[PDB]
């Protein structure tokens, strides 16, 4: 699939000259189609939440906690896999990000130190065993739902909630559950 | 628009309890999940607490809380509360109430917060 990992790059190019005061034009990322720049363009709404694809960004927040906008993708792989995720498939998650292991991401920083620490601190995520795997924090079940995550975790690499079978008839029981 | 109004903060003796009100108006409260968050002197922002919506069934709670404060709402009131019993002068802090967004891990709406001193007259 060699065009997801192509709006990837161009979703890499235009996250940095959007953090760079460095501007972003249609012909500067066409020698580095609308299918790939619409790929980028939904990449870059999603998981930091940067609108538009001359062209100029708009972005949503980013009591500012912009590295919090990974825990709902986070929050979403683990609703994936059960109620669970084995640090490996966390990991897989992160590198299509351009996240990596003791890498200084553009804005995450460091990722294992932030999630393994700061997420765990705040309660959002928990990380326990010599393998290890991820799952929801307490903060996580407060603050959010599983038919938000799931949401979420359809909107990219995929469409709807129905389309996950288990997973919308737990997010349904869910509701059930808060509303007593 | 949206508000959020804290009140109830002041002096208060340690081990002993205070309750925190928040007042919320221009958004359906019974919608968000809600929190109180803390700032100390000279220390950064600390999450106390957080709520969920429809039917406020879920607490989660800081450690350093977690068996004193008590976290509820009132939706027909549109008011959440922080009941804070065996105070210490750790609780010393500004008391912001705060609205969750839809994108967990990030908020709408902060209120002002109310100064909440812990400190004994003698001892």
């Amino acid at each position: 699939d060699p065009v997801a990992w192509e709006a990837g790059m161009l979703m890499h190019f235009i996250l940095r000259k959007y953090k760079m005061r460095e501007p972003i034009m249609k012909a500067d990322m066409l020698k580095v189609f609308t299918e790939i720049l619409n790929g980028a363009s939904r990449r870059l709404e999603l998981v930091f939440g940067l609108d538009l694809k001359t062209y100029t960004l708009v972005s949503k927040l980013n009591w500012d906690f912009p590295r919090n906008g990974l825990l709902m993708p986070l929050l979403g792989v683990i609703f994936l896999k059960g109620n669970s995720a084995t640090e490996e498939e966390i990991w897989k998650f992160m590198n299509v990000l351009g996240a990596y292991d003791g890498e200084e991401h553009l804005i995450y920083g460091e990722p294992r130190k932030f999630i393994t620490q700061d997420l765990v601190q705040e309660k959002y995520l928990k990380y326990e065993q010599p393998r290890y795997q991820f799952l929801w924090g307490p903060r996580a079940y407060a603050e959010t739902t599983k038919m938000k995550v799931l949401e979420f975790l359809a909107k990219m690499n995929g469409a709807t909630p129905r389309d996950f079978p288990s997973h919308y008839e737990e997010a349904l029981r869910d509701e059930e559950e808060r509303a007593q | 628009q949206v508000q959020l109004q804290e009140s109830g903060g002041g002096l208060v003796q340690p081990g002993g309890s205070l309750r925190l009100s928040c007042a919320a108006s221009g958004f359906t409260f019974s919608t968000y999940a809600m929190s109180w968050f803390r700032q100390a002197p000279g220390k950064g922002l600390e999450w106390v607490a957080s709520i969920n919506s429809s039917g406020g069934g879920i607490q989660s709670y800081a450690d350093s809380v977690k068996g004193r404060f008590t976290i509820s709402r009132d939706n027909a009131k549109n008011t959440l509360y922080l009941q804070m019993n065996s105070l210490e002068p750790e609780d010393t802090a500004v008391y912001y109430c705060a609205a969750a967004a839809w994108r967990v891990g990030t908020y709408d709406y902060r209120g002002q917060g109310t100064q909440v001193t812990v400190s004994s007259s003698k001892g």
